[PDB]
């Protein structure tokens, strides 16, 4: 990814996290969880579902025959046809694939793009409670009861709640 | 058609300094398009980059940590040359050394140390021992004949045979040198010819010993 | 555009002045740029005819002319005599003939006949040959080309 | 760039760094020195061999001729022939102009973030040991030697060591 | 003649246009001149037209030469009655291959 998280700074994916594409994953006095966040995997699913919108639809324009496969036209005009045809053929073979490749390279960076959006959406919540630990971790220096946890997740974490204890622990 | 030509003695005491010199001709030691390297070669070490300069609108220099603080290698933008000079040598120092351009072929741009062109090699001795010239006696012969020449008692290596000026090549075989118990070297160099041509034909082998400027010929007769 | 230039026909023993109601200038007219041969007389037999053009310049010429197609056979007859009628042209490049077949088609501009006009590009220095024996709209011009333009076609003005 | 590393905050590049695309310059009592970065130099280098790999390749389509230089075709057809050619000359001029001009402006783009992934790389390891200038150095407090730079460059930096003097000397 | 291979075979023939009427009549006798050639996918007549064409290669007469693709076990049948070039051999297509048109050596 362009960004450099995902197949990046961020190790690997989780296989367990089936209900989302992003989520956070935390350890505390009481123990592990995962949880997927939805606003980013929306985000993520509205685009590609907007760039199928786009490349699943209708070209309208209808084309007769204009040679006979059963009776073979005149071969001067039945040359020209297949020369022209073939040249169709050639452009939009061309175009199809730099389409797909554009559009490939375009989702993969949106999909990295989005994973850090959340990364660093999460590291001004908890500015000076926590440190950046360079696996897309943020060791929080305070106490972080699943409450806790859920706040951070839920974006309403209040940072000068806990900043005393978790300054002074450094 | 670059070529880089070598010199320097082949011969230094222990504690002083190898000079080495690289002649560039072919293209421009100060070049955007190239990088001029020195590396060694020993049976024991192998092969070991030793450093570096080149000219990027500025002088550059690398070294390798091995011998950093022993070791200069300087441009000659008059003579289009560039020098190894390597301080306190030790015999850990004795090798082959070549210069070789690098930097010459590229990935986009990015010099990937590619060495595609080397000199000849300069073969160096560290040693405290005085050069002794090297005796030329003949390997005569008694429908192929062989003869020869054997090249006893010198110090250091190298010598070079050929014979009759070069002009003979087919079915030479010049061995390589064995140290003996003396401390100093011998080689033969040998020759099958047709038996007839012995009759006719002069064969001199000519032995070059460049550390003791020894040059001698030596005709080979039955 | 086009500048014209003379092909320089003569011809004797034959009418030049072929005219018509359906051509008006002030009074009956025809084609600026062609000449209707018909029979000195009516009824009278058109001479086995042949005319020569050579192209002297550095450029192509466009060539014309017209074959004759009469409402009716009493009408051929009346205009360039009896007998079946043959008109072959040629050049160093081209190569085709014409034989009119007379008969009524309905009235266009108050005619039941119709001319078929032919064209040829003849290359500098080639010649042209008409032999003809009637049913023949000879050309009194050849056309050159001025140099370089685009052609439309539109319903608005200038 | 897009990231705005690359004639962003680094002010230049170097000259003298031949050896690779992206490099550390440090200082410090034993000196300076210059050192090419070969993960983060692969990974473009890489990237844009990807491009030419497929930019570089075969229209497998044969076209013959359909027309004739020396006895030129009726003008009819002709202008047919000639039409449709040109208006293929047409296409294919603005599809050439088009796929290079967007490829170029993703290979300066994908060599910019390359740049800035790495620079954020080595920030995040020597996390409230050093502090970001601007100029795209990182000031570092405690005392770091040829070794601990070459740990730095080599990723194996342990900030944890050094971590009491370098917060204690702010 | 007919086709008994398994491809097509291409077959031509020549009308021959005398430079004057006189010369027809010399080569082919008097007469108004006919040539018809038929197969089972073909069918097409021809009348000479003699008279005078400028000297090409120091001849004013013409020759229009023909052509068809007979299939396969079909015949061409050539009624003719003067001014006609007859063909001596038929052409068969080998394969494959590639033309060009190029002013430059091999
Ligand atoms: C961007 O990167 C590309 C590589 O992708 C790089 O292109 C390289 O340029 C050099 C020329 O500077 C090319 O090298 C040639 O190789 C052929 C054999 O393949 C040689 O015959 C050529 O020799 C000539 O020059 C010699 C003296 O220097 C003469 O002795 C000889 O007679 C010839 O005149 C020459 O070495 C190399 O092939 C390309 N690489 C590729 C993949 O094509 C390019 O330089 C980079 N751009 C910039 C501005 O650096
Ligand atoms: C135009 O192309 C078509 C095929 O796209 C050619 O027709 C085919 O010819 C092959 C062998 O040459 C036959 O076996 C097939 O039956 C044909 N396919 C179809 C779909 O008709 C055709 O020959 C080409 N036109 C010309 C003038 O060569
Ligand atoms: C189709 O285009 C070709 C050129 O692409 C035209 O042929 C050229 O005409 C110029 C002057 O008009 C000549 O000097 C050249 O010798 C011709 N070039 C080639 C490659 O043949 C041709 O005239 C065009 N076709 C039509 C019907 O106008
Ligand atoms: C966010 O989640 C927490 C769980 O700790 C919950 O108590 C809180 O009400 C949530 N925020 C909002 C705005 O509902
Ligand atoms: C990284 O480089 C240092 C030089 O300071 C070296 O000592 C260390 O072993 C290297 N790391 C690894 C994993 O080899």
């Amino acid at each position: 990814g362009l960004f450099g998280a995902i197949a990046g700074f961020i190790e690997n994916g989780w296989e367990g996290l089936i209900d989302g594409w992003y989520g956070f994953r935390h350890q505390n006095a009481q123990g592990e969880g995962t949880a997927a966040d939805y606003k980013s995997t929306q985000s993520a699913i509205d685009q590609i579902t907007g760039k199928l919108n786009r490349l699943i639809e209708k070209t309208n324009q209808q084309f007769e025959l204009i040679d006979n496969e059963f009776t073979e036209v005149e071969k001067q005009i039945g040359n020209v046809i297949n020369w022209t045809r073939d040249s169709m053929t050639e452009v939009w073979s061309y175009n199809a694939e730099l389409l797909v490749a554009m559009e490939n390279q375009h989702t993969i960076d949106l999909a990295d793009s989005e994973m850090n959006k959340l990364y660093e959406r999460v590291k001004r919540q908890l500015r000076e409670n926590a440190e950046e630990d360079g696996t897309g971790c943020f060791e929080i220096f305070h106490k972080c009861d699943d409450d806790c946890m859920a706040s951070i997740r839920n974006n309403t974490y209040d940072h000068s709640r806990y900043r005393e204890e978790a300054m002074q622990n450094r | 058609q670059v070529q880089l030509q070598q010199s320097g003695p082949g011969l230094v005491k222990p504690s002083q300094t190898l000079s080495l010199t690289c002649a560039i001709s072919g293209d421009s030691v100060s070049s955007y398009n190239a990088v001029w390297n020195w590396i060694r070669q020993s049976p024991s070490r192998g092969l070991e980059w030793l450093g570096r300069t080149y000219y990027r609108s500025g002088w550059y220099n690398d070294y390798a940590e091995s011998v950093k603080s022993r070791i200069t290698i300087n441009p000659d933008t008059s003579k289009n040359q560039f020098s190894l000079q390597l301080n306190s040598v030790t015999p850990e120092d004795t090798a082959v050394y070549y210069c070789a351009r690098s930097g010459h072929i590229t990935v986009f741009g990015v010099n990937v140390d590619a060495f595609d062109m080397w000199g000849q090699g300069t073969m160096v001795t560290v040693s405290s021992a005085s050069t002794k010239g090297p005796s030329v006696f003949p390997l005569a012969p008694s429908g192929t004949a062989a003869l020869g020449c054997l090249v006893k008692d010198y110090f250091p290596e190298p010598v070079t045979v050929s014979w009759n000026s070069g002009a003979l090549t087919s079915g030479v075989h010049t061995f390589p040198a064995v140290l003996q118990s003396s401390g100093l070297y011998s080689l033969s160099s040998v020759v099958t010819v047709p038996s007839s041509s012995l009759g006719t034909q002069t064969y001199i082998c000519n032995v070059n010993h460049k550390p003791s400027n020894t040059k001698v010929d030596k005709k080979v007769e039955p | 555009g086009i500048d014209k230039e003379t092909m320089g026909f003569t011809y004797s023993g034959i009418r030049t002045n072929g005219a018509t109601s359906a051509c008006r200038r002030s009074g009956s007219s025809f084609y600026a740029e062609m000449k209707w041969l018909l029979s000195n007389t009516d009824n009278a037999a058109f001479p086995q005819m042949t005319k020569s053009y050579k192209n002297t310049r550095k450029d192509p010429a466009l060539i014309i002319w017209g074959i004759h197609h009469s409402g009716s056979t009493t009408e051929q007859t009346k205009l360039y005599g009896s007998g079946n009628k043959l008109i072959t042209v040629g050049s160093s490049n081209y190569q085709q003939s014409f034989v009119p077949s007379p008969g009524a088609r309905p009235q266009v501009n108050g005619q039941s006949g119709r001319i078929d006009f032919h064209w040829l590009m003849l290359n500098p220095n080639d010649t042209v040959t008409f032999s003809f024996n009637g049913a023949f709209i000879a050309p009194d011009r050849a056309s050159f080309l001025r140099g370089k333009s685009m052609g439309i076609q539109s319903s608005v003005q200038v």
